[PDB]
């Protein structure tokens, strides 16, 4: 997608970009012509495994998500995989037909919140801990500091005995800042190819890296 | 009359009526064995599908080849048709 055009001018997402598509400036008097936009179409998003782990994990966080308040940390979250509010929505409904997510017109407030089904409740649970303990295992520099996991370890369990909403609140803060810091020299690039299954079906095959601009 | 366990004489309906039985037993056999390997044969061919899917991206990832039309990354970054 592109700014200027499927969004009004200065609206940018802070998700993954795609490999090698050029962001190109788009001048502020550009606008469609209705029937063109009426007959536009859309590039298929990933709706998959990892890109449904990542919203699971989300929403595992942030059991009550609103629209917006689910969008915001997704951005925040720095394991974000997703491109686009498009590609998010496209991720929800797939795992809404698998039969994860659940949508409650709240009663406090008009707005839309989420829930996980509890028989996929277990599913969850162990997918987040599954990449937990692979991206512990994977990070090579991690434990390097004994002093400082021991530390982190202190703080966890004075988090647990004490109220930790103050605490997670400062926690997410932080883990935001440091998205932007990340975001400043590294991205996650996304490439993909089309195929055509035995069924006669086209898909895309789709893997991600991590590149450095610097 | 006698005492002794039932025991039913060899007659033609009977031994007809066993190899029915076999024959059912058979035709049963065969044919459950011949879905079982119809169903390895399926599963093993779509993991060689999928292998050799695996080894097209990746050849494709090195050769610069999007499969995508003559255009470059631009048409599909406008979504416009995809």
């Amino acid at each position: 997608w592109q700014s200027g055009v499927h969004t009004p001018h200065g609206v940018v997402y802070r998700g993954a970009k795609m490999k090698n598509w050029p962001e190109q400036r788009i001048p502020e008097n550009f606008k469609f012509t209705e029937e063109q936009r009426f007959r536009t179409k859309a590039i298929p998003r990933d709706v998959g495994t990892i890109p449904r782990n990542f919203v699971l994990g989300v929403l595992y966080r942030h059991q009550p998500c609103e629209v917006g308040g689910l969008w915001e940390h997704c951005t925040n979250d720095p394991e974000i995989v997703l491109d686009s509010k498009r590609h998010l929505r496209e991720v929800l409904k797939q795992a809404r037909e698998e039969g994860f997510v659940t949508f409650e017109r709240d009663a406090i407030s008009n707005e839309w919140l989420c829930f996980l089904t509890r028989e996929r409740y277990e599913e969850v649970q162990r997918i987040v801990t599954a990449k937990s303990e692979a991206v512990d295992t994977h990070s090579g520099l991690r434990g390097a500091a004994a002093t400082e996991t021991s530390t982190y370890a202190e703080k966890f369990r004075e988090m647990n005995v004490e109220a930790k909403e103050a605490h997670a609140r400062r926690l997410e803060e932080e883990v935001a800042n440091t998205t932007r810091y990340l975001r400043r020299f590294q991205q996650r690039e996304i490439d993909y190819l089309p195929y055509t299954d035995l069924n006669g079906k086209v898909n895309f095959m789709w893997w991600y890296e991590t590149r450095d601009v610097q | 009359e006698s005492r002794h366990l039932p025991v039913l004489p060899m007659t033609p309906r009977i031994v007809f009526e066993h190899a029915n039985e076999k024959r059912i037993d058979t035709a049963k056999r065969m044919r459950r064995d011949r879905r079982r390997i119809e169903e390895l044969k399926t599963l093993e061919f779509w993991g060689w599908y999928m292998k050799l899917q695996r080894v097209r991206g990746r050849w494709c990832r090195e050769q610069g080849v999007s499969s995508r039309g003559v255009y470059g990354p631009a048409v599909d970054a406008a979504e416009l048709w995809g």
